[PDB]
């Protein structure tokens, strides 16, 4: 069991981190002012 | 985009086309790819 936590833990880490290579700047209103944030999935 | 090409009949001749499509998940090579152009929150990368 705790290999395979691992495992799942390993994979999810791993395909988190390689969204961080496709960051692009947009335009967003947060609260009042619209701003350039820097945007990027998601595996449950 | 079919660019002009000569015609696949013909043996060793290549058929030359460009491919635009709107960022997601799927096939796709940011590295290889030619550009990403931007729209609002959209991305459209352009390959080579």
């Amino acid at each position: 069991l705790e290999v395979y936590i691992y495992y799942n833990i390993k994979s999810l880490l791993v395909a988190l981190a390689q969204n961080n290579k496709a960051r692009f700047y947009s335009k967003v209103k947060l609260l009042g002012l619209t701003v350039d944030q820097s945007t990027v999935v998601y595996p449950s | 985009f079919i660019l002009p090409s000569k015609s696949l009949e013909v043996a060793g001749s290549f058929i030359r086309f460009i491919t635009v499509f709107r960022i997601g998940p799927g096939l796709v090579d940011k590295d290889n790819l030619d550009t990403i152009l931007i729209d609002g929150d959209s991305q459209w990368g352009v390959s080579k």
